[PDB]
């Protein structure tokens, strides 16, 4: 049911794995590129290729069908495939791990992948954790430590977890009282039928609405206020108390302080001033 | 201020009017636009008849009901072969779903 | 009806490519086809499932590449046309260019510029994140084909052609401006998409190698107009040559270079023969080249060096001229004559400053320093004679001898000294003889009007400030109170209880010593006559009574007054001096009196009264009844019975002369004495600022401080250095002897 | 006698009532470091000096140095 | 027409609007500014062929909307959209850019 290779000799080269696996644990190995032959496998549950030589992850999902917890910690991975982000791996997925890895930016199509319970990008380089990561309804376990967080994004206050491990980063102090203003008026329509599409809850897709704009409006922001804005907006990266994002919440050198910027959307000028006087009075 | 959308068969023209501006104004720019002489025509409210002298203020063209975001709606008819004119055909837009 | 659909790429690209090939290569079309092509644009970016943004792209970019090798191997076919056929298809392709720019707008907008997305920049993924060969515009991607596929392989045949252009323009042929010029900033329009150095490829195509020719070009010009013709015409030629050369530029080459080409070209003919202009200006200068030194100094105020040669050498000609000019004057009118002569080189040097060399400031400093060296120039084995000389000037000015002479030109000649003035470096000496004649001045009552005075010490401080004529305004002041005074005595004269008679018309000047250059004969004991002792008391009185705790001194040298004689035969008014009142007052009581009986009554000693009874026997007005020659102490005299005069209203006071010598060196000891002071005061001052101070920087303070008025020599302030330490104000460092501190 | 004088104009000299030994300037002059307040003052040892000078000078030193005895103001005149 | 822009839509429907206002959408200046050498008549026909009529008459509405309360400090309103037409109007908007 379970086995593990740890050294280039205990790795087959060319025979196949038996099919009695369920965990399957690869470690300390000179692998250049994933295999085309361990994509193959049937009953593959948890997928270890801890500590190799990867750089390219393969591009889409050769035959898996339940890959709950894929871990790929110690890799020299850049960047993940968009086309691997859209195959079936989300409908199963429980945990990604990709720790000490010189990814520098998450696609935002992991935003599709619902289904992790658990996910670890410790020692990268993330400059933000994905915009859309409210989308991840069910994760409890995050980890990014010893990344370049300036900002987390604004989705984050969804997200209801158990720990969270960010202590090393480089946290842009707050700046409530200087926006940056990227509002315009009159709002261009395209802000107004968007901010109007999402208001009427229009069901749409790729098939009925121009691709790009597929885009746009799926990760379109949500103001404070509850209405969303497309574009045309006022970003605040403004402190919030972790402690209710999570149960339990661990910093470095700071007791009694576990404040973390986020980038509040605000969709009108007017919109701004009711926050104002909320922060003002508190 | 008001903005008027004058609906004449197949056309549709856009302007600008105060409430003090006179009907002979919007004639004139119907005249400018359409390149016919502007004493064919008469502009119309919801099948009454407007004239010439009288300015939009008593009309009922106020600023709560004829918004630039929402223009009114203003009949127009030209002229016939004589001294007849065609009656309100005006084609509705198009159903959206 | 706008909506995703699925799109046959062939049946939209067939005539999407006819319109394109019709706009790429200007000619006609439709207005309406161009709107059927903004609509087949938008359906090909966005499908479903099969965008093709992708395929559109790579195949417009394949068409604009094979479009770009067709221009170029069309090109190529024809050679020695080569720029005016690659500059129309240019022109041709950059309208072309922008005009796909415009049509593929929804490309450009939301396909490109969704692609070229390199941060976690909100948008990752959802587009070629994976970036190889990166997506470029289409309006910037037709002119990075242009110049990848029709400028680089062809770089070396545009530069020959070019520069064979160019190069004729400047022989004197006139190729067309609009080729030239459009095939030049063709290199800076085509990187016009470029965020950093847009000019570049311009700088590396066109620039370099161009700058290069010029400066090839221009050497050889330059050697050839060298070789053929001397320096004025070389330097007519030179600047005929810029002149154009700049003309060139603005015609031809991007702005941007306008500066860096002339850069190249005056610095082959200039910079590169300096020597040669250098080794020739000091002839042009020194004699009447007007225009000469015009072109030399507009050629060499582009060059670092150019300048500072001439500048000197423009000095040396002023100082020689200005020494010529001051040395061969009259022996009659030094003064005016000087004064003139300063003013005349000063006028004439300042004209051709402002006239010819644009009136830069480096040359009237060189001006001033000149006309300062020679202001002040000193014969060897002597002393600077030119503040005694404006001071006599002024005196002069305001003396009555200038008959008929106006006013308003003794202003404008007052105000044209003031130039030679603050040339003047030991203005102390000027300020101190101006004194003394203008004290003179007043007791005599020599001037024009009070106002000339008003105008000279009003002019005077502003030249050097308040506290240089300080005291001339305090002496000033004086003549202003004396009438006053003079009135007020008269009312106490009518406020007396007791009213007496004077017997006299007695006119006072009340003056404030110290301020005034006035020195008292040390113990005259000179005897008052008998009348003037009641005015005397009377005004001591008065001033004692007015003024409190003030003594008042009778200097008896310019007190003066009048003599009638109407009761003889000859009714003759005579003005005279106090001592001769006096000595007339003991004559008429005795027809015959000794010089013992003098002595007696004057009380007033030898050396004085032997200077008074020689002026009295000058003019002949008593006879001596000694036949002896000299003047002794037994000599007696006698009133004149037999006296005349062709002057009926005369005066036997002496004339005021000029200053004898003995008098000028008496000033200038005690100039020098002010000096010390002056430089004691000094020093004082800056060791209260410092209390530790290297004694360089003493002496380089003092100079600065002490220039204004006069230029103490070094010597003199040694001695003045020791002259306070030995008053214990000071010590001398014990770590370093030339090191100062504050111990008092 | 019958023989007078009808006109006699006079030149006067006014000044305080010679030469500072702290200063060296002339008493009635003004002082090196003076500015209109610089009066003199007359002590009891019948010496004359500047205002400004003396009082520099009894700052460290309450002797006289001509005679070597303790200065007191006798009066001041200003 | 050279200074009131006309629009012509799938219906047939003409639209007349000011050309101030049709600039607002980039889209259009680049329609218009597309061949050259205009003849300047007083005729600018743009076709929109392949947009319905009942969304241009929105899309003209909105022009006039955003032209006249531009650089306004007035209580700007929100321009109604109706829910059977906002996708209409949004990818209209996609293909004019405003
Ligand atoms: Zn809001
Ligand atoms: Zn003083
Ligand atoms: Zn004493
Ligand atoms: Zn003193």
């Amino acid at each position: 049911s379970k086995l593990f290779i740890t050294t280039k000799k205990d790795y087959p080269i060319t025979k196949s794995f038996p099919y009695s696996l369920e965990h399957l644990q690869v470690s300390y190995c000179k692998l250049a590129r994933v295999d085309m032959r361990m994509l193959c496998l049937k009953k593959l549950q948890k997928l270890d290729l801890s500590n190799n030589h990867i750089k390219k992850l393969p591009k889409t999902i050769g035959d898996l069908v339940c890959l709950q917890e894929l871990i790929l910690n110690h890799n020299f991975l850049e960047s993940f495939e968009v086309v691997l982000c859209s195959t079936t791996l989300r409908d199963t997925l429980k945990s990604l791990d990709l720790s000490a890895n010189k990814l520098k930016a998450l696609p935002v199509q992991i935003c599709n992948f619902k289904e992790l319970v658990s996910l670890k990008l410790d020692e990268n380089e993330l400059l933000q954790l994905p915009f859309p990561i409210g989308q991840l309804s069910k994760l409890r376990f995050l980890s990014a430590t010893k990344n370049n967080l300036q900002c987390l994004p604004n989705t984050f206050k969804k997200l209801t977890l158990e720990n969270l491990d960010l202590f090393g980063n480089p946290f842009m102090q707050a700046t409530p009282l200087v926006p940056d203003i990227q509002l315009k008026i009159p709002l261009p329509l395209l802000e107004t039928a968007a901010r109007a599409t999402l208001k009427y809850r229009i069901p749409y897709g790729p098939h009925l609405i121009p691709a790009t704009l597929c885009q746009d409006l799926s990760l379109a922001k949500t103001c404070d206020c509850g209405l969303p804005c497309l574009n045309s907006f006022i970003q605040t990266i403004v402190l919030m108390n972790l402690h209710q994002v999570s149960q339990t919440v661990v910093l470095v050198d700071t007791m009694g302080g576990t404040d973390g910027p986020i980038v509040c959307y605000f969709c009108s000028l007017t919109c701004y001033s009711q926050f104002l006087d909320k922060y003002l009075q508190s | 201020d008001v903005f008027l959308m004058i609906r004449h068969h197949k056309t549709t023209i856009f302007t600008d009017a105060k409430e003090n501006t006179t009907v002979y104004e919007l004639k004139r720019i119907v005249e400018g636009i359409l390149k016919r002489p502007p004493e064919d025509q008469k502009l119309y409210k919801d099948d009454q008849l407007l004239d010439d002298n009288k300015t939009l203020g008593d009309c009922g063209f106020t600023s709560q009901t004829a918004r630039p975001q929402a223009p009114a709606t203003v009949g127009l008819a030209f002229r016939s072969s004589g001294d007849s004119f065609e009656p309100l055909r005006v084609e509705p837009f198009s159903s959206p779903p | 009806s706008l909506k995703p659909r699925v799109v046959d790429f062939d049946e939209t690209w067939n005539k999407l490519l006819t319109t394109i090939k019709a706009v790429v290569m200007l000619d006609y079309v439709e207005r309406a086809t161009w709107n059927d092509r903004f609509s087949d644009i938008y359906a090909l970016c966005v499908a479903y499932p099969e965008p093709l943004g992708e395929r559109l792209y790579t195949e417009t970019k394949i068409f604009l590449e094979n479009h770009v090798q067709q221009l170029h191997t069309r090109v190529l076919d024809s050679a020695e046309q080569v720029l005016v056929m690659y500059f129309r298809y240019w022109e041709e392709y950059s309208r072309g260019a922008d005009y796909m720019d415009c049509l593929y707008r929804y490309l450009n907008t939301q396909y490109i510029k969704k692609n070229k997305l390199t941060e976690a920049d909100l948008q990752y993924g959802y587009g070629g994140v994976d970036m190889n060969e990166p997506l470029m515009e289409i309006g910037e991607l037709a002119l990075d084909l242009w110049r990848k596929l029709m400028i680089e392989p062809l770089q070396d045949t545009l530069l020959i052609m070019l520069l064979r252009e160019i190069k004729r323009d400047r022989c004197g042929e006139d190729p067309n401006q609009k080729v030239i010029h459009g095939v030049i900033n063709s290199f800076v329009h085509v990187e016009q998409y470029k965020k950093k150095f847009p000019l570049k490829f311009y700088q590396e195509i066109f620039e370099s190698p161009f700058l290069a020719e010029t400066g090839e070009y221009y050497k050889q010009e330059a050697s050839n107009l060298l070789q053929e013709s001397n320096c004025s015409q070389y330097m007519e030629k030179i600047l005929g040559r810029l002149k154009d050369e700049e003309i060139r530029c603005r015609k031809y080459l991007h702005p941007s270079s306008y500066n860096k080409v002339i850069h190249e070209c005056q610095q082959r003919m200039v910079a590169d023969h300096l020597q040669f202009l250098h080794a020739e200006c000091h002839n042009i200068i020194r004699q009447e080249r007007r225009n000469d030194m015009a072109n030399m100094y507009t050629l060499l105020r582009a060059v670092s060096s150019g300048l500072p040669h001439m500048i000197q050498e423009l000095q040396n000609h002023i100082h020689d001229e200005g020494l010529r000019a001051i040395s061969n004057l009259s022996q009659e009118n030094m003064p005016t004559q000087f004064v003139e002569s300063v003013l005349e080189v000063h006028s004439k040097f300042v004209q051709l400053v402002n006239c010819v060399l644009n009136g830069d400031q480096h040359f009237m400093s060189a001006l001033d320093k000149a006309l300062t060296c020679v202001v002040n120039y000193r014969e060897p084995k002597s002393v600077c004679k030119a503040p005694e000389l404006l001071a006599k000037y002024c005196d002069n000015m305001l003396k009555k001898s200038a008959k008929g002479m106006t006013e308003n030109e003794v202003e404008d000649k007052l105000t044209s000294f003031i130039t030679v003035f603050k040339y003047i470096d030991d203005k102390d000496v000027f300020q101190k003889f101006y004194a003394r004649m203008l004290a003179k001045r007043l007791i005599h009552g020599l001037s024009m009007s009070m106002d000339s005075e008003e105008t000279m010490i009003n002019k005077l401080k502003q030249a050097c400030g308040y506290e240089f004529t300080s005291k001339l305004h305090r002496m000033y002041t004086d003549m202003s109170v004396s009438a006053d005074l003079n009135n007020k005595f008269n009312n106490f004269i009518k406020s007396q209880d007791t009213v007496i008679d004077l017997g006299i018309s007695f006119q006072i000047y009340v003056l404030q010593a110290g301020a005034w250059p006035l020195t008292q004969a040390p113990s005259s004991t000179f005897a008052i006559p008998q009348e003037l002792e009641k005015s005397v008391q009377m005004f001591e009185l008065f001033y004692n009574q007015h003024f409190s705790g003030r003594k008042l001194t009778w200097l008896h040298y310019l007190c003066t007054g009048e003599v009638k004689m109407n009761y003889l035969c000859k009714p003759y008014v005579a003005m005279v001096t106090t001592y001769q009142m006096a000595v007339l007052l003991a004559f008429n009581n005795s027809e015959i009196i000794t010089y013992k009986e003098l002595q007696d009554s004057t009380q007033m000693n030898e050396k004085e009264l032997t200077k008074t009874i020689k002026s009295l026997l000058d003019v002949k007005m008593i006879n001596h009844d000694s036949d002896k020659e000299d003047i002794e102490g037994e000599s007696t005299f006698s009133l004149n019975m037999n006296f005349s005069s062709k002057r009926t209203k005369f005066k036997i006071t002496t004339p005021m002369q000029k200053d004898t010598p003995q008098e000028v060196e008496q000033t200038r000891s005690a100039v020098d004495e002010d000096r010390k002071m002056y430089l004691q005061a000094a020093i004082v001052r800056i060791m209260k600022a410092r209390k530790v101070l290297r004694h360089n920087a003493l002496i380089q303070e003092v100079i600065s401080q002490s220039r204004a008025r006069f230029n103490p020599s070094i010597s003199m302030i040694k001695k003045c250095i020791e002259v306070l330490i030995d008053k214990q104000y000071i010590e001398r460092s014990q770590a370093s002897a030339d090191e100062y501190s504050y111990v008092a | 006698k019958r023989f007078e004088v009808k006109k006699w104009n006079a030149v006067a000299l006014w000044a305080w009532d010679d030469n500072c030994a702290i200063c060296r300037n002339h008493i009635m002059d003004l002082c090196i470091e003076c500015s209109e307040e610089c009066t003199v003052a007359w002590g009891v040892c019948n010496h004359a000096f500047h205002f400004h000078c003396i009082s520099r000078w009894l700052k460290t030193r309450q002797v006289c140095p001509l005679d070597n005895r303790e200065w007191e103001f006798q009066k001041y005149v200003g | 027409d050279a200074m009131y822009v006309k629009l012509i839509s799938s219906d047939g429907h003409e639209f007349i609007v000011k050309r101030e206002h049709a600039l607002t959408s980039g889209t259009i200046k680049a329609m218009l500014s597309g061949p050259g050498q205009f003849a300047e008549n007083e005729t600018n026909e743009v076709n929109f062929r392949e947009i319905p009529s009942h969304v241009l008459s929105k899309v003209c509405m909105y022009f006039t909307y955003k032209v006249r309360y531009t650089n306004s400090s007035t209580e700007i309103p929100e321009f109604p959209i109706a829910p059977e037409i906002a996708l209409e109007l949004l990818m209209a908007a996609n293909f004019l850019d405003c």
